RNA sequence: AAGCUCCUUCGACGAGUCGAGUAGUUUGGGAAUGCUGCUCAAAAUGGGAGGUAAAUUUCUUCUAAAGCUAAAUACCGGCCA
RNA sequence: GGUUUUGCGCGAGUGUUUGGGUGUAAAACCCGCACGCGUAAAGGUGAGAGCUUCGGCGCAUCAUCGACCGAUCCUGAUGUAUUCGGAUGGAUUUGAGUAGGAGCGUUAAGCCUUGGACCCGAAAGAUGGUGAACAACCAUCUAGUAGCUGGUUACCGCCGAAGUUUCCCUCAGGAUAGCAGUGUCGACCUUCAGUUUUAUGAGGUAA
């Protein structure tokens, strides 16, 4: 769209960023990730521990995990795989028990600095309603 | 627990002789079903089908003792004549009329408005 | 719920910072009445009647006559002294005993009494 | 004058009141939720209120019909700020 | 007091402000136990955004085939205190059920219910008083209430109607869908169309 409804001023600069790199990049990543951006929160439900632990199964254990929304932590899931995320916001138990399982914590201009156009990476949407 | 010769003997002691080839029905007064009014009510929540197996069991009864009453000779039919108290005052009927007729208008008077 | 004329009966608090004020400035007045005493008095752990607050334990309203008797404090120097005592509650168990008998020797352990005169 | 301890000695606790019937009034409240008027009118290992299907009303918890008492609470009025 | 949406903080948790402590004193700062609300008490196949080492991996969501449970329908195990229990195989089962939580608090806007309730506007009724001389007046309840009138305050821009289908029952009416708009998802000139053509329907109707 033309705006993003979030006042959040560092919301805006990625919002700048992706507006960026998705006019100078043939990659349709940033498209989806400044579409995800323009969204609204209802639109961007919290993705758990556990959701992202069960979509790291086949052959996407040594993908980057980019979740446009907040990782939750789930107290359903016992053990933490290893994992690098990128993500909007880490509620405080997410990224300890990420980062105490030997994984990462990314925010989205790192993602946008080391992936600039998403290769090997792992979109993921929280569940609707 | 179930000490049922208990039970049989204490009956025992508190029978009376009821055997219609020596007291008559008036004595008793008593007729028991055939059916066991288990397999008229398929399920107990629905209070149609259980109050209709309890209305064909006493309707049984009711039919059996008009058949003794009438061998019996003993007076079974209330006369118009006859006119005794009542189980619930006049006032009650009354109220019982009044909402009978109160319905009655009222059905009448919907399906007059779906007339008009 | 505004059947009635609540219009006439409705209280509103601006008045909550001012009331904290003075209970605060009659604390001040309790301490300054009894100077070297505590404004409080000691009180029992008592556990709380129903099932669904039995595992938690409350404060009480004073000791049983059997509790100061067994802590060695008699039963008239205590209100005197700063213990409260309750002649209604009753023990009835050798475990509400023991705690508030442990509770009253440990305030006689930290206790300072001053002579009459 | 006073507190405590001990015991081959004692230990008095509120009646036209409870309660039953009945008519009002009131309450979320027919163990009438409470009160009042009329008629009758108690008890003493008693009386009141609860718990419980659990084998019979087992058990539990208090003492009515005499009285006093600061604080936390209210406040369109009084003396002010 | 409910409900929808935008922003924000924290997030399976969230909410300091009843209160306590503190203060430069109705501010700001801190929080001990509760309490409210919420959470607790991973299957296959096919599409599918995105990624790709070009081999494939596949979010959310949907369809379909399956799995488990509260409870229901029989078959009725070892066993059983000897009158209790449900093991195996079967059902066109349900659910505000599970199948990897989304909520709590606050702000802004809109809508609904109740309070005087957008503003003004009866006849009345009740309570308590003042007078007379063959009901009247005064104050209050009371900003009473019912319908039905009148009125309802700057500008510009963009989009823009209906006066109908169906249902139920008061008569004094609402619900549903339609016309207008918003968000999300799925494709994307694939597909769609108040249209022609081809075949086709009732008219072989005229000639």
């Amino acid at each position: 769209r033309k705006a993003p409804k979030s006042d959040n001023v560092y919301l805006k600069l990625l919002v700048k960023l992706y507006r960026f790199l998705a006019r100078r990049t043939e990659a349709p990543f940033n498209k989806v990730v400044l579409r995800r951006l323009f969204m609204s929160r209802i639109n961007r439900p919290p993705v758990s521990l556990s959701r992202i632990a069960r979509n790291l199964k086949n052959g996407n254990e040594k993908k980057t995990v980019v979740v446009v929304a907040t990782v939750t932590d789930d107290n359903r899931l016992l053990q933490v795989p290893k994992m690098e995320v990128a993500a909007l916001r880490f509620t405080a138990k997410a990224r300890a028990r990420i980062e105490a399982a030997g994984g990462r914590t990314l925010t989205l201009d790192q993602l946008a600095l080391e992936k600039p156009t998403g290769a090997n990476t792992l979109l993921l949407r929280g569940p609707k309603n | 627990i179930n000490n049922k010769e208990g039970l049989l003997t204490a009956l025992r002691r508190i029978q009376l002789d009821i055997n219609p080839k020596t007291t008559p029905f008036s004595f008793h007064q008593s007729v028991v079903a055939s059916k066991r009014t288990e397999d008229s009510i398929p399920q107990i929540e629905d209070d149609l089908q259980r109050e209709l197996a309890f209305m064909n069991q006493a309707l049984e009864a009711a039919r059996l003792g008009r058949s003794l009453l009438r061998k019996e000779g003993v007076p079974f039919t209330r006369p118009t004549d006859y006119f005794a108290e009542m189980v619930r005052t006049d006032a009650t009927m009354e109220k019982v009329k009044q909402k009978l007729i109160e319905e009655a208008t009222a059905k009448k008077a919907a399906a007059e408005a779906r007339k008009q | 719920h505004f059947r009635k004329h609540w219009q006439r009966r409705v209280r509103c608090h601006f008045d909550q910072p001012g009331k904290k004020v003075t209970r605060r400035l009659a604390r001040r007045a309790k301490a300054a009445a009894l100077a070297p005493r505590p404004v409080d008095k000691l009180r029992p752990i008592v556990r709380c009647p129903t099932v669904k607050y039995n595992r938690r334990t409350r404060l009480g309203r004073g000791f049983t006559l059997e509790e100061l008797k067994a802590a060695g404090i008699p039963r008239l120097l205590a209100p005197t002294i700063g213990i409260a005592v309750d002649h209604r509650r009753k023990n009835l168990s050798e475990e509400s005993l023991a705690a508030n008998v442990q509770r009253l020797k440990d305030y006689k352990a930290r206790l300072i009494l001053f002579p009459r005169k």
